[PDB]
RNA sequence: GAGACUCUGGCAUGCUAACUAGUUACGCGACCCCCGAGCGGUCGGCGUCCCCCAACUUCUUAGAGGGACAAGUGGCGUUCAGCCACCCGAGAUUGAGCAAUAACAGGUCUGUGAUGCCCUUAGAUGUCCGGGGCUGCACGCGCGCUACACUGACUGGCUCAGCGUGUGCCUACCCUACGCCGGCAGGCGCGGGUAACCCGUUGAACCCCAUUCGUGAUGGGGAUCGGGGAUUGCAAUUAUUC
């Protein structure tokens, strides 16, 4: 009587992919914490949906985050945003769809990058600068 | 959490932002707040979208400049976290009312525009919108500390606490109200 | 920052309602498709304009010629 | 419990004063005259660095086995000041990458194994998982 | 459909100058002009001088 | 504390008695950041303090190192005059002394008219420099 | 006599040559192209290189 | 081929060849 | 199963390429009991940048040639009569066929 | 044109002007105390560490840039 | 000609299929052996064990088709052309590539066995060899690198990418694991790779966490100059790099 489900947070170039089943309440990622990941300024970050919807959801779930690519900063929300879709996926398989519209909506009053991703991709070098728009000096004498 | 939104210490209740032209672009009293800086910030593609970016992450976008530092947003919240816990000491307040006072009373309300008649150099006193108040406010405020602090044992965190102190009453020996107060002197003249 | 239709567009749009005006309506991806079945236009987006300016048209002749 | 549950500067502390306690090194004579890379300027400032230097090795060798000298020496390179010129990127040192092994090996928690490489050894890591129960449950990690 | 043929060189005189003949319709720019021309360039040695030919 | 913090001297060089010793030393001419570091640590010296820890029996043991660092266990890949090109031994040549090398060292080219005895004579670069553009006085 | 040749050639850039116009400034050595840069824009589309960005 | 050469150097002077 | 055959397909022209396997697939799986299914690998792209001009002089403008390289394989179960069968089978396009006898 | 000169230790005056006074402030940092008392800074660091230990003051937060001390807090 | 067109980017839990791009759940089929805990279950793991009869969705694997068109809505409008704010969703879009008629005494005879006309041709402007110089310094001009410090410099510990290339070349030659010796200049041995199979999970920096320093031309800054080591080659002086 298993409840797999996989889903994935991507970033810029970061790829962050959590399996989710019922478990014994466990938020792990990587081998590691959820406490112990990276810079502890942007911690309180990672635990917005923690402390937005509580304890009480996570009861009978375990995951188990792992992560590639990218940065530091884009390797976390990527994080931020696999736990939930991976969350919101699960009781729409698993739940009436009245509950996820209950826990959705306050999502997306808190912040729209929780679920849908952001297009935004570093673009091309041209000749003449050291970069996209910028371009060298000119003498004009 | 569910009712109450902190920095993780201190609260966006119980300030009361007092004016009624500087409300509309100032989120610190909504109750759409944030526990933290800088989310992604989608906040540049549109006009008047800047509007609805929290006040404290205005500032910290502001901090990182000349060129040495640029791309420290956690930086720049290490400066901003110190920044607030050394206000808390020094009265016991929230830092919150501190920065909107500072925010309100610091943007100029006179200021002449470059008319020069055609090559001719004379200016022209005109009036002055809410959001560039709010912008040339915090301009004023950043670089403030800096300077003082460039060559000196104090650091940021103090130099940035002294001035902002300073600025939401009126010390009249800031770096904000001296400038705030040659405008109007400025404008008056050639009304 | 600006759309506006080019000769190529509107002029098939034309001959397209003088011919087949009857498997038309008013619902655009179904406008869509008749398009596609009967005439051979060598690319997707173009295929896309000429419709969304043929069913602005049909709302147009519905009244007033 | 795993190494993988506490903060991490600080486990590594624990392990260099047991290690050091212990005592069964061989440390080099050479540990006074020495730089650790060609791009530092100085020798430490801690008088006592090699016992610190296999605490992080040893510690390495348990999240991943199969790792040479060479490949230590890249783990440890930094950042180099050529002065007016840009900077650029230096590896570590060889020498005492590969004595600093052969100290351990002697020690019996590691063992040069098939394939290239040092795997730390099938008894080592009873050292290595207690300290981390005494780091951990000692007091709050 | 179309066609045209250019000539360059020394030609009634002992300055340079130019000649384009044309007829039919034809396309200079764009993604089409990989397969629809069949360009070609040549070389006329004389004893004045070299001529050009061009022709699509 | 030893507030007695005793401005002194060595070598006919002032020394700062307000810096740490692994900076104080290095006013002399001759030394630097390594060898002081490295010395001090061969006479077991506390690096903690200021110039408050220098006793008469702690500086000469200092000293003793200056003028002698080869038998105190100090590598030869270390010292600045390494095989000397005449008198071909190791030793490191410490302040008042480096100027009488450097000066005796430039006349040896002079007397014998080699190409960098010239150009240190005339005053111009002498690695394989240009002057079209720098240099100027 | 013997000592016509006796450079020892052997590396530089007066070593190799673009084996169709036989020149010796700006070459290109990659994959073996060893051909001289205006003589490669000209041909370039026989050997199948085309440009797209 | 004989000498075992990268698909890349192949492509290129089978068409170095043909010029 | 008898031999245990692989075939490689380099070329350029995509559709020629992802044609000529739709071929020999449709062969294998008409007289055969079981084959592979075509392993994509990521393409190749040779990148060349120049001066424009042949000269020095001008403006500092620049080209960029290129060539991308297509590439796949599979394999069969099969004995070798079968593949001096169907490595006849009008492959006429620039396609380089590379195959091996047992696993190389 | 701020060209002092400082003490690289206490001089007893310092010391009678430091175990008392400056636990009597809100706000403890120490350049703050470089700026009241003329010292160097490694020394505005140092003697608030003892102070601390010998347990007039009280912490808030330390980071290796700032690190910030209080009042005893009076009650 | 502009547009249309080509390439790229952004979306799909829908199709296609996979050790030569390559995993992820299960069995743990093993992890080693306690590999920790603990008196146990349970957690832990990156590579190490394979043939390849335990799935491919989510990286990059890459082909097909789909999708966005001012389409729905409220205003504005010669109520035409079209414009502004919005509902779902990517709402003109990063972006480049291609580029017309007529022209400039623009540049290139030092890119071409593309070439006219003039000059020279055995005591040569040809073609080989030895050495030197193209870098020479009272000054002026421009494209750039480093820094003028505490939002920092030094010393230790933590943690994450992507575009790429790589061995026999048209007349001469690779990227490197592992070990042993020394700081590197390194140097000896064996291995892998005609390549996402080896280097390679490309353990990159800035960042981050903690010690030292405290406004001092100061440990900021690193020009200049001395001395010693090694490496390329036939050859390092006018120091070729380290």
């Amino acid at each position: 009587p298993l409840q797999s489900v996989q889903v994935f947070g991507r970033k810029k170039t970061a790829t962050a992919v959590a399996h989710c089943k019922r478990g014994n309440g466990l938020i792990k990622v990587n081998g590691r914490p959820l406490e112990m990941i990276e810079p502890r300024t942007l911690q309180y970050k990672l635990l917005e949906p923690v402390l937005l919807l509580g304890k009480e959801r996570f009861a009978g779930v375990d995951i188990r985050v792992r992560v590639k690519g990218g940065g530091h900063v884009a390797q976390i929300y990527a994080i931020r945003q696999s736990i939930s879709k991976a969350l919101v996926a699960y009781y729409q398989k698993y739940v009436d769809e009245a509950s996820k519209k209950e826990i959705k909506d306050i999502l997306i009053q808190y912040d729209r990058t929780l679920l849908v991703a952001d297009p935004r991709r570093c673009e091309s070098k041209k000749f003449g600068g050291p970069g996209a728009r910028a371009r060298y000096q000119k003498s004009y004498r | 959490t569910p009712d109450i939104k902190l920095f993780g210490k201190w609260s966006t209740d119980d300030v009361q932002i007092n004016d009624i032209s500087l409300q509309d672009y100032i989120a610190v009293k909504e109750k759409y707040a944030k526990y933290l800086p800088h989310s992604a910030g989608r906040y540049a593609a549109k006009r008047f979208r800047k509007a609805q970016c929290p006040i404290v992450e205005r500032l910290t976008n502001s901090m990182m400049m000349h060129g040495r530092n640029n791309g420290k947003k956690l930086m720049t919240v290490r400066i901003v976290k110190h920044a607030f816990e050394i206000i808390h000491l020094l009265t016991g307040e929230n830092p919150l009312q501190v920065l909107v006072n500072a925010i309100i009373n610091s943007g100029p309300r006179e200021d002449s525009t470059r008319i020069g008649r055609a090559g001719t150099v004379r200016r022209q006193a005109v009036d002055v919108s809410p959001l560039r108040r709010v912008n040339q406010a915090i301009w004023l405020l950043c670089t403030g500390a800096r300077e003082a602090a460039f060559r000196n044992i104090k650091t940021i965190a103090e130099c940035l606490a002294d001035e902002l102190i300073n600025a939401a009453k009126g010390s009249s020996n800031s770096y904000a109200i001296k400038k705030k107060d040659e405008l109007e002197r400025v404008a008056k003249s050639n009304r | 920052m600006g759309r506006v239709r080019t000769k190529t567009v509107k002029k098939a749009a034309r001959v397209i309602i003088e011919k087949y005006y009857t498997r038309l309506g008013n619902d655009f991806h179904t406008n869509k498709r008749v398009c596609e079945e009967i005439a051979i236009i060598p690319s997707k987006k173009l295929r896309n304009k000429i419709a969304g300016y043929v069913t602005h048209l049909m709302k147009r002749i519905q009244r007033g010629p | 419990v795993t190494v993988k549950d506490v903060n991490q500067q600080e486990f590594v502390r624990a392990l260099a004063a047991f290690l050091k306690k212990s005592g069964k090194l061989k440390v080099p004579e050479w540990v006074d005259t020495v730089k650790l890379a060609k791009h530092k300027e100085l020798a430490p400032y801690d008088e006592n660095w090699f016992y610190t230097r296999a605490a992080s090795t040893a510690r390495h060798l348990y999240l991943r086995g199969g790792a040479g000298v060479g490949s230590m020496t890249k783990i440890y390179g930094g950042r180099q000041r050529n002065g007016v010129m840009p900077s650029h990127f230096s590896r570590g040192s060889k020498s005492v990458a590969r004595r600093v092994l052969q100290a351990l090996e002697g020690l019996k928690m590691v063992e040069k194994d098939q394939d290239g490489g040092r795997k730390l050894t099938p008894q080592g890591q009873r050292d290595l998982d207690r300290i981390a129960g005494q780091v951990a449950a000692a007091k709050k990690k | 459909k179309g066609c045209e043929v250019v000539v360059s060189g020394k030609l009634r005189g002992q300055r340079a100058k130019s000649m384009k003949f044309v007829d039919g319709l034809m396309i200079h720019s764009g993604d089409p002009v990989n397969y629809y021309v069949d360009t070609a360039v040549r070389h006329v040695l004389l004893r004045q001088g070299v001529l050009g030919i061009k022709v699509k | 504390p030893e507030k007695f913090q005793h401005i002194l001297r060595v070598l006919n060089t002032n020394i700062d008695g307000r810096r740490k010793i692994a900076f104080a030393i290095t006013a002399i001419k001759g030394v630097g950041r390594r060898y002081a570091h490295v010395v001090l640590r061969k006479a077991d010296i506390d690096l903690t303090k200021r110039a408050g820890e220098l006793t008469e029996d702690e500086v000469e043991r200092v000293i003793t190192i200056m003028q002698n660092p080869r038998q105190y266990k100090i590598p030869d890949w270390f010292l600045n005059r390494q095989k000397d090109v005449k008198d071909g031994k190791y030793s490191q040549v410490l302040a008042n002394g480096l100027d009488n090398k450097l000066r005796e060292d430039l006349e040896r080219l002079k007397k014998i008219r080699a190409h960098r005895g010239l150009r240190h004579f005339w005053g111009l670069r002498v690695r394989g420099q240009h002057t079209k553009t720098t240099g100027r006085r | 006599q013997q000592l016509y040749w006796s450079h020892p050639r052997k590396f530089g850039q007066g070593s190799r040559s673009c084996r169709v116009c036989s020149n010796r400034h700006g070459l290109i050595r990659k994959y073996g192209l060893n051909m001289c840069r205006q003589c490669f824009r000209q041909y370039a589309k026989d050997i199948g290189f085309i440009k797209l960005d | 081929m004989a000498v075992q050469i990268s698909k890349k150097r192949k492509f290129v002077a089978d068409g170095i060849f043909k010029a | 199963a008898i031999h245990r055959i692989r075939i490689t397909l380099t070329s350029r022209n995509v559709k020629s390429l992802e044609k000529v396997c739709a071929d020999l697939i449709r062969g294998a799986k008409e007289k055969n009991l079981k084959v592979k299914g075509p392993v994509r690998m990521p393409t190749k792209t040779l990148r060349i940048t120049t001066r424009k001009t042949p000269c020095g002089e001008g403006s500092k403008t620049w080209d960029r040639f290129q060539m991308r390289i297509h590439k796949r394989l599979i394999d069969l179960h099969s004995p070798s009569e079968i593949v001096k069968q169907i490595t006849s089978i009008s492959i006429e396009p620039g396609v380089e066929v590379e195959v091996t006898i047992a696993d190389a | 044109r701020d060209k002092l000169n400082n003490l690289v230790l206490f001089d007893k005056a310092t010391y009678d002007k430091l175990c008392k006074e400056v636990p009597n402030y809100k706000l403890i940092t120490p350049a703050v105390v470089s700026e009241r008392l003329k010292i160097r800074g490694s020394l505005a660091r140092a003697a608030l560490q003892e102070l601390l230990s010998k347990g007039l003051i009280k912490l808030v937060s330390k980071h290796r840039a700032q690190v910030i001390y209080t009042r005893n807090t009076k009650g």
